[PDB]
């Protein structure tokens, strides 16, 4: 079949910058090149078709060019909301081949995370187990530091997080660290608090509460 | 309006296959070419193949060609992919998309078939309490169900600025557990009414839970 | 007493283009006009008792202008004249793509060259007849499917252009059938699948 090389894997620009992103075929395709835009959780949407035309709708700092094997995606300037992991696709004859793919992360300035932590619910207690939740809200760059304490005791191994992908609007992260222990060992203890650190923070920031207060 | 929509996902046992369809309405399948694109977790775009509904004539990937099977029945405007002998690497979101012959202009919202010998389990929604400085966090954490996916929406979709549904995080006993949060004026607690609308397809629950100081 | 014509319809294929409508007339005739505006309408088919009036030589003057027609009926020549409006019609966009022909499946060395018949329209400019390919230009694309005749899975292409060259396996046959698309339309969008060609 025909390779679709893409280049680069990833790139990180700040709003306002040039971005150029490439795809090279092992061999000639006849501009029957088209390039798609995927956001998060989203079906890919057609940004640039042969080569060249830009979809209908699509902004106009968006634009393709090349001919041959070599082919250009070109933002002249990026937009928050251009978060996205872009791929070209062959298919001017089969099989139809998509490049690996580039994602567009965006630069921006330091944000510290809001941190709010949650007890678990008297309905889970029910059940023999304990969630307590730990939430860092918009914050950049991602690199954070969550660290659970039960009556100032440092934790480990009892807990997992999550985090979203950058904010189409303002660029930013969001984590969610979960705790988890059995009912028995949670009413063991009085006090729950998750300790956070990012470059953001001149001084880690601890959220916490007393089971039952 | 143009509209795709998929159906058949959820689990499959290794060895198994998958099943799926693509219903369309607005159109006439018959006037485009329908394809099938698949993306494993985290992974790039795969191009699967293709049917031409106006004589039935498919095109499959050289990858797929001996273990799938792609139709299409004009008279359900419904095209269909099969896919057998399924491996760990063949969990992923099948999109269905209309061919133009110059792009793809309409997906499906793609569905997820994960292959595994596990089953089906339904979650529990449980609330993430606003504790009440200016701004608030609330949220649901869903808990313990399996396979993917789950989605959350707020105030059945009317609430959607400040709102964070994280990735699941998988637990160390096989089930997934994923947290939605949203932040709002902590004045506004106990004033504005939050609600999570809950709905994990695999075990048909659908959860609305109403979270309240 | 006369019949308001109804189910007034445009039937064109590669721009040939006739309105047809009904009832077969009883005691009455029918007489029908086209424009492009609103009073620019000429009288084409005068008193016909057909109940269909071939609308080509108008229609080509300018295929992209969009046609509104209407049908007058009349008393017969035997002992207010209603009319009715027809569908709006755009011969650009709507008239039918016919069945292509390959014209050609030469295989030399590696390679065969599938040519696509150029079919002339009724379309017209300086004096000569234009082809599909003239008239709609960079619109008009053909798909090509193609597959070993000793085999069963099925091979495709595109072109903007009326060839292929494809890579063939040596000592094999193939066969092939191509098919016209108009991917800017909505509808009425792929013509019929030329007849299959088969290698020897």
């Amino acid at each position: 079949d025909i390779q679709m090389t893409q280049s680069p894997s990833s790139l990180s620009a700040s709003v306002g910058d040039r971005v150029t992103i490439t795809c090279r075929a092992s061999r000639d395709i006849k501009s029957y090149l088209n390039w798609y835009q995927q956001k998060p959780g989203k079906a890919p949407k057609v940004l640039i078709y042969y080569a060249t035309s830009l979809a209908e709708g699509v902004p106009s700092r968006f634009s393709g060019s090349g001919s041959g094997t070599d082919y250009t995606l070109t933002i002249s300037s990026l937009q928050p909301e251009d978060f996205a992991t872009y791929y070209c696709l062959q298919h001017g004859e089969s099989p139809w081949t998509f490049g690996q793919g580039t994602k567009v992360e965006i630069k921006r300035t330091v944000a510290a995370p809001s941190v709010f932590i949650f007890p678990p619910s008297d309905e889970q207690l029910k059940s023999g187990t304990a969630s307590v939740v730990c939430l860092l809200n918009n914050f950049y760059p991602r690199e954070a530091k969550v660290q659970w304490k039960v009556d100032n005791a440092l934790q480990s191994g009892n807990s997992q997080e999550s985090v979203t992908e950058q904010d189409s609007k303002d660029s930013t992260y969001s984590l969610s660290s979960t705790l988890t222990l059995s009912k028995a060992d949670y009413e063991k203890h009085k006090v729950y608090a998750c300790e956070v650190t990012h470059q953001g923070l001149s001084s880690p920031v601890t959220k916490s509460f007393n089971r039952g207060e | 309006e143009v509209q795709l929509v998929e159906s058949g996902g959820g689990l499959v046992q290794p060895g198994g296959s998958l099943r799926l369809s693509c219903a369309a309405s607005g159109f006439n399948i018959k006037e485009y070419y329908m394809h099938w694109v698949r993306q494993a977790p985290g992974k790039g775009l795969e191009w699967v193949g293709l049917i031409d509904p106006e004589q039935g004539n498919t095109i499959y990937d050289p990858k797929f060609q001996d273990r799938a099977t792609i139709s299409a029945d004009n008279s359900k405007n419904t095209a269909y992919l099969q896919m057998n002998s399924l491996r760990a690497e063949d969990t992923a979101v099948y999109y269905c998309a209309r061919d133009t012959a110059a792009y793809f202009d309409y997906w499906g919202q793609g569905t997820l078939v994960t292959v595994s010998s596990a089953s089906t389990k339904g979650p529990s929604v449980f609330p993430l309490a606003p504790s009440s400085g200016g701004t608030a966090a609330l949220g649901c954490l869903v808990k313990d169900y399996f396979p993917e996916p789950v989605t959350v929406s707020w105030n059945s979709g009317a609430l959607t600025s400040g709102v964070h549904t994280f990735p699941a995080v998988l637990q160390s006993s096989g089930l997934y557990s994923l947290s939605s949060v949203v932040t709002v004026p902590s004045s506004s607690l106990g004033t504005q009414t939050y609600i999570c609308n809950v709905n994990h397809k695999p075990s048909n629950t659908k959860v609305d839970k109403k979270v309240e100081p | 007493n006369t019949v308001a014509a109804y189910n007034l319809t445009w039937k064109s294929t590669n721009f040939k283009t006739i309105l047809e409508w009904e009832p077969k007339p009883v005691n009455q005739v029918y007489t029908v006009q086209i424009s492009t505006k609103s009073g620019d309408w000429k009288s084409k088919c005068f008193y016909t008792t057909d109940t269909e009036c071939d609308l080509t030589d108008e229609i080509v003057k300018d295929v992209k202008q969009t046609y509104l027609a209407r049908v007058f009926s009349y008393p017969a020549g035997n002992v207010e004249p209603l009319y009715e409006n027809s569908p709006e019609f755009t011969p650009y966009l709507e008239t039918n793509l016919g069945q292509p022909t390959i014209q050609s499946f030469e295989q030399v060395g590696t390679k065969v060259n599938v040519t696509v018949e150029d079919e002339r329209t009724l379309v017209r400019r300086n004096n000569t007849f234009l082809s599909l390919r003239d008239v709609f230009g960079k619109d008009l694309i053909y798909t090509l499917y193609y597959w070993k005749s000793s085999s069963s899975g099925k091979k495709t292409a595109k072109t903007n252009t009326n060839e292929f060259l494809i890579d063939v396996d040596k000592g094999e046959n193939y066969c092939f059938s191509v098919q016209a698309v108009i991917p800017s339309r909505t509808v009425n969008r792929k013509s019929t699948d030329s007849p299959v060609e088969c290698m020897g």
